[PDB]
């Protein structure tokens, strides 16, 4: 129906999703600046569930964008995008839990020392999957 | 013990995930191919092909993917 | 004992599942593909039902060895 | 003794089942597929009955080795 | 002696049965399938009788090695 | 520990990547070739797009195991 | 000596029988199936007699190695 | 450590490259040959371009594992 | 010496016979089956005579290795 | 180290070359033969040129692994 | 030396003969069967003579390795 | 070192030549036979020349590995 | 050294000859049989000459490895 019409919302959705991944990394990095308690156990134990919660939240955000698109319409193109997300989503969740635990173990000051490597590594893996998705979408549109 | 433990454990993730992951990928290719022929041969389920291709694929990968998350969750984590 | 025990046990679920799961995957590919050839022309009503029974019968050949490998593995967990 | 015992015993149910179960899976795929080719044209009344007898005869070739591997395995359980 | 004894003995029933049982399964699949091809067109009266004789002759090729593996195995049981 | 550790870890990325990467290569060859046969006659517009999705899906099956083997490997680098 | 003796001896009847018995089973499947193809059209009077001679000649190829494996095995029994 | 290190490392580039390079060679032979069959009749303009993309995609599957084996190998060189 | 002697000697008659006997069985199945195909139509007078010469030539390929394995084996008996 | 070093290194050029060279030979036989079948009817002008490109591409798959095996080997020569 | 000597020597005549004798048996079955197919229609005068030359050329491929295995074996006899 | 050296070196020329020489022989049989099929009807002028180029290209695939195995072997001779 | 020497050397002529001789036998069977198929119809004048060149080229592929195995073997004789 509309060229620039459909393009504006679709473009917005892709940008937000990439931002969302960055946002997940941002929440933990932001948290370290301000410390309070650290008994080794509770701290690390609390973090593992928190990471799981963040991944679930990202999935929810994607669902919200799709529902909005349907509402605007009146008063596959979507199937492929979903598939890419699933592959990346599975890898990111595994990476976040495994990377965080490993980072803490190698050093002594799991606090800041664990956070710098754990945060950077998780973001890189998710980005790589996302990059693959971007190339596929561009090729389709010609 | 601890030696063959950590070694067997890791190797487990690799043998398990690579073996089940491979089994997964292959099947998607196997069943996906055959399925496609059928689901596509049908009247107008061509779109069904892809729509279910993504779901059938992810569900096949979800296995080792689950073993990885669940595995490392108590493996690499709890050690 | 306890050494070769947990060593053989784990290696069991990997040798077992990897070996039965692969036997499953292949079959699904063998029985699934070959079966279709012997009923691809006919409608996708009757053979489609029988076809699944096969490809699935193969998709269920791994599920057991796994549950078995998982069991023997879960056994070690009991210590 | 007790060492190579529980080691050989377990490895038995894995070598046994994995080896007979796979021999079963394949057959079901061999006999099952080949059989169909030699009776795919004819009605699915008589051959369908004979076909199952085969694919099943193969689906029952693993069940024994397993029950056997499970037995020898359950034996170790007795200690 | 006693070590490699119970080790070789058990490994015997696994190497024996797994090896003869598999030789059996395959045959049943080879002789069974190939035989049908050479008598699939004809009625299922005469060949059906001869066909079983084969597939069974193969289904009985494992039964012996097993009874033999079971024997040698049961021997160890005597100690 | 540390011995079988770096030994199993490295062997992991070789057993992992070599095993998943090969599973990838083959698939790309299996899915890629087989897929073409089921859409070689039709134009190279639609199938060409779906064809890549497959051969690539296979070309991406190794990329992960590798990144994973590289990771576990890079982990050892951390010491 | 006595160690590798009873070890090699037993392994003999397993390596021997398993190896000759399997060679037997296969043949019966090879000679039996192939033979039928070269005399399936003709009556089941003459070829049926020659056919058995083959499938049996193969069913008798294992019987010897076994009797031989049993012998060498029974020898160990003499000590 | 240092022992199994340089031992596993080297064996890595041999197990890695030999395993991925072979997976590459085969594919080039699988994808390359199979692809041609699904586009041999048509002109050598379009398929010739797509054909190379495949055979090459396979000729590039070894190049990486090698560069990787060479890297891990060159790493040992650093000591 | 005496150890690897009786060990290699026995293993010889098993490796020898099992290896030549199997080579015999197969041939009888290969030469026997293939030969028939190249003379199944013609009368069973001339080819039947030549056919036996083959299947037998194969049935005599094991008999020697065996007599040889039996000899080397009987040699050990001399001590 | 130095022990498993020169041991793994040499074994590398044998495992490497033998493994890549064989992968090369086969391909040349796979790609070379299969390619011809998909362009044997057409003139020997265009396909003859493309045919060489393949059989050669395979004849050049060993040349590298060898130069590589020779290198790693020549490295040991440096000591 | 003397240990691995008589061990390798004997294993030689078993590995040698079993390996060349089998290569002989197969050939006789390969060359013998295949040859007949390429001259089964024609009279049994010329091809019968050439046919023997082959099947025999194969029946003489084992005779040498054996005489060789027997020699190396007879050498050990000299001590 | 010197031990595994001359051990690996020799085993190299056997593993190398035996592995490349066999890869050569087969190819000559693969490329040689397959090539003929794709140019057997045409005159024996052009294909006869190209045919040799292949069978020979394969007859020259062993010659190198051998010269290489001979070299590495001759190297040991230098001590 | 001297131990693995005479051990590897002998094993060389067995691994070498058995491996190249078998590669020879097979080829003679592969090239010999396949070649005939691509020139069985034509007179036995020209192809009969070319046919021998092949089957012989294969009958000469073992002769070298043997002379080589015999040499390396005769070398040990020099001590």
């Amino acid at each position: 129906h509309g060229k620039s019409k459909l393009i504006a919302p679709l473009a917005l959705t892709i940008f937000v999703w990439v931002f969302l991944m960055n946002l997940m990394d941002l929440l933990p990095i932001d948290l370290l600046p301000y410390i309070a308690e650290h008994v080794l156990g509770l701290p690390a134990l609390r973090v593992v569930p928190s990471a799981d919660v963040n991944v679930t939240l990202s999935m929810a955000l994607g669902v919200f964008i799709l529902i909005l698109f349907y509402s605007i319409k009146m008063k596959s193109l979507l199937s492929k995008p979903v598939s890419l997300g699933l592959r990346l989503f599975g890898n990111m969740y595994a990476g976040e839990l495994i990377f965080i635990l490993i980072a803490g173990l190698l050093p002594w000051w799991s606090q800041w020392i664990l956070n710098v490597p754990w945060a950077i590594f998780h973001i890189l893996i998710i980005t790589l999957q996302a990059f693959i998705f971007m190339v596929l979408t561009i090729v389709y549109l010609s | 013990m601890e030696n063959l433990n950590m070694d067997l454990l890791y190797m487990a993730a690799a043998v398990m995930m690579g073996l089940a992951a491979i089994g997964a990928a292959i099947g998607i290719g196997i069943l996906g191919g055959k399925f496609l022929e059928g689901a596509a041969r049908q009247p107008d389920l061509i779109p069904l092909l892809r729509t279910q291709f993504f779901i059938v694929m992810g569900l096949v990968d979800a296995i080792p993917m689950i073993a990885v998350g669940l595995g490392l969750y108590v493996m690499f984590a709890v050690a």
